């Protein structure tokens, strides 16, 4: 469960993101692709080379899905609940995976938000993509 | 994939009793009805609403026997997991586009099965033996994805 | 979420359990040690030889646990609060462990219960070990 | 350790420039506060309560160091890790009793940690890299578990 100081982490941390959100999130896909490479078997219909259109325009749309998750952390299964439709009974990607792209958004603000990226909000960074991924998969079954 | 003498007897003296066709069609199945998410695959199936409709799909149980002949030919190689399921592996990952967590979820289906089916006989030092040899399979199956 | 079938089918199954619990509780431990031996770095204390007594104690206490979870089936987090507090906060036990031990309950579970452990059953008795061991973890940070 | 030249080459560039002290302090630290379960190993180290006293804590600091040093030799021997970690293998089995499954949180953690310090250089590739290098530390730590 998110605790007022994570919220408020989040909601700081995600700020100094701003106009930035779709390039990163395009950034963490890329960076899961490479690293993870059964990843792509969710992704055949996509060109998946440096810099391809279908990967910023995802990693748009999921940035952005992320910005409604922070603006609605109090109340995230209700914020989320098409979207937890969509990955549930259309999607169905293994859970697995959720870790894996969390990880690689982790990285990614690392690597953009130096003096942000504090031990403390590293932590709850970490909870709040948790707990976005634990919505995402909620209906499985 | 360590595998003792000992351990590779025991997975070979139990396999020996198993009826692969019916027991690829019980695993496949089961992995279709508790982990609903596998259905991603198998649209051309058919209705798979309800655990009857999945478990006496003939095309589910046709699958079954498939992947567990496989399975099969897999144990009689098991010095060699790698070179035997190559094709399979390059098969399921560029063509089939098949995330491998579930060759993991299908592994520790089939040990449910293979307890149901053999009940006492599945000791505890049977079961660790067969866990080595699935998640082998799993390994050798996922082993050329890129 | 377990559904009114999902509860019947646990009532159901553990009820054919009776009084056999403690002895599938103590072998679903022994299959898990044997299985994954990592999960023995919890257990430096125990003597974990076959028959062992505090296996035998061990799986008992477990095995309440898990009768007492089907006997409170709607309202399992008040229920097993303080399981959720001693795991959190003394025992920390890595949360992929709760998945070997769940696999190993269903294996004894099917060795012993042929008529009972159907397809249907086996599902919601899969989604019940899940949301235990999802209860048992929800503190940890 | 299926690793290519290039990869070999992007490790142990990136690595020349490590300030070993610092980032083991900051990677052990990390690993305490986002995943406060892993402090149940060190409890004869201190306060913990909070993350600027985890942060702070010298023993921590110096646990850190140690730790990375013994990965920063396994670095030259790529394509023998097992045999180098096979002594720590043992006595974290053994002796310290340490669930494996931490050695891939510290790993992630690790990989964090070089991309906070190094932005722009911890490019998508040499991340990948590094990832198949910390599951391989990990993979040898875990080898002799028994
Ligand atoms: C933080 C976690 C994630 C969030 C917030 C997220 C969000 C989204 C969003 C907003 C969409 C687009 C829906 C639309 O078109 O309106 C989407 C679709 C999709 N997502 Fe998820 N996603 C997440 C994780 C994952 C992961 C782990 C995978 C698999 C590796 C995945 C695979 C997909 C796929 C294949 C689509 C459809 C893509 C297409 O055909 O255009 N997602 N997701
Ligand atoms: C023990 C592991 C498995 C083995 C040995 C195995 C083996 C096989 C074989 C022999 C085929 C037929 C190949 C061909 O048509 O040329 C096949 C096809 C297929 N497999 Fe696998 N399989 C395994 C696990 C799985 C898993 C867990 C899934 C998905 C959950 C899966 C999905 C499929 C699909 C979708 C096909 C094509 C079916 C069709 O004809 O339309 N397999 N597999
Ligand atoms: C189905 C999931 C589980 C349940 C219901 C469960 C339940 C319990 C119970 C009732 C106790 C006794 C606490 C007391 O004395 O009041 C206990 C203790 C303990 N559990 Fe869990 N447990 C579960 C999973 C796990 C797993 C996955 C691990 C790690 C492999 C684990 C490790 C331990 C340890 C080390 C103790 C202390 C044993 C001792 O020193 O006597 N448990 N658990
Ligand atoms: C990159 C992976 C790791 C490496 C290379 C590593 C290496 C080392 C080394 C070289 C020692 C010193 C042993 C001696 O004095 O002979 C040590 C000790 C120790 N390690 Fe690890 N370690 C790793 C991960 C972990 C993690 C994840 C944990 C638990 C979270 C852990 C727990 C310990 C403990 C408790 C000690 C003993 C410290 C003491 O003397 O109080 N290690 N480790």
């Amino acid at each position: 469960v998110l605790s007022p100081a994570d919220k408020t982490n989040v909601k700081a941390a995600w700020g100094k993101v701003g106009a930035h959100a779709g390039e990163y999130g395009a950034e963490a896909l890329e960076r899961m692709f490479l690293s993870f490479p059964t990843t792509k078997t969710y992704f055949p219909h996509f060109d998946l080379s440096h810099g391809s259109a279908q990967v910023k325009g995802h990693g748009k749309k999921v940035a952005d899905a992320l910005t409604n998750a922070v603006a609605h952390v109090d109340d995230m299964p209700n914020a989320l609940s098409a979207l937890s439709d969509l990955h549930a009974h259309k999607l169905r990607v293994d859970p697995v995976n959720f870790k894996l792209l969390s990880h690689c958004l982790l990285v990614t603000l690392a690597a953009h938000l130096p003096a942000e990226f504090t031990p403390a909000v590293h932590a709850s960074l970490d909870k709040f993509l948790a707990s976005v991924s634990t919505v995402l998969t909620s209906k499985y079954r | 994939m360590h595998l003792t003498p000992e351990e590779k007897s025991a997975v070979t003296a139990l396999w020996g009793k198993v009826n692969v066709d019916e027991v690829g069609g019980e695993a496949l199945g089961r992995l279709l009805v508790v982990y609903p998410a596998t259905q991603r695959f198998f649209e051309s199936f058919g209705d798979l609403s309800t655990p009857d409709a999945v478990m006496g799909n003939p095309k589910v149980k046709a699958h079954g026997k498939k992947v567990l002949g496989a399975f099969s030919d897999g144990l009689a190689h098991l010095d060699n997991l790698k070179g035997t399921f190559a094709t399979l592996s390059e098969l399921h990952c560029d063509k089939l586009h098949v995330d491998p967590e579930n060759f993991r979820l299908l592994g520790n289906v089939l040990v449910c099965v293979l307890a149901h089916h053999f009940g006492k006989e599945f000791t505890p030092p049977v079961q660790a033996a067969y866990q080595k040899v699935v998640a082998g399979v799993a390994n050798a199956l996922a082993h050329k994805y890129h």
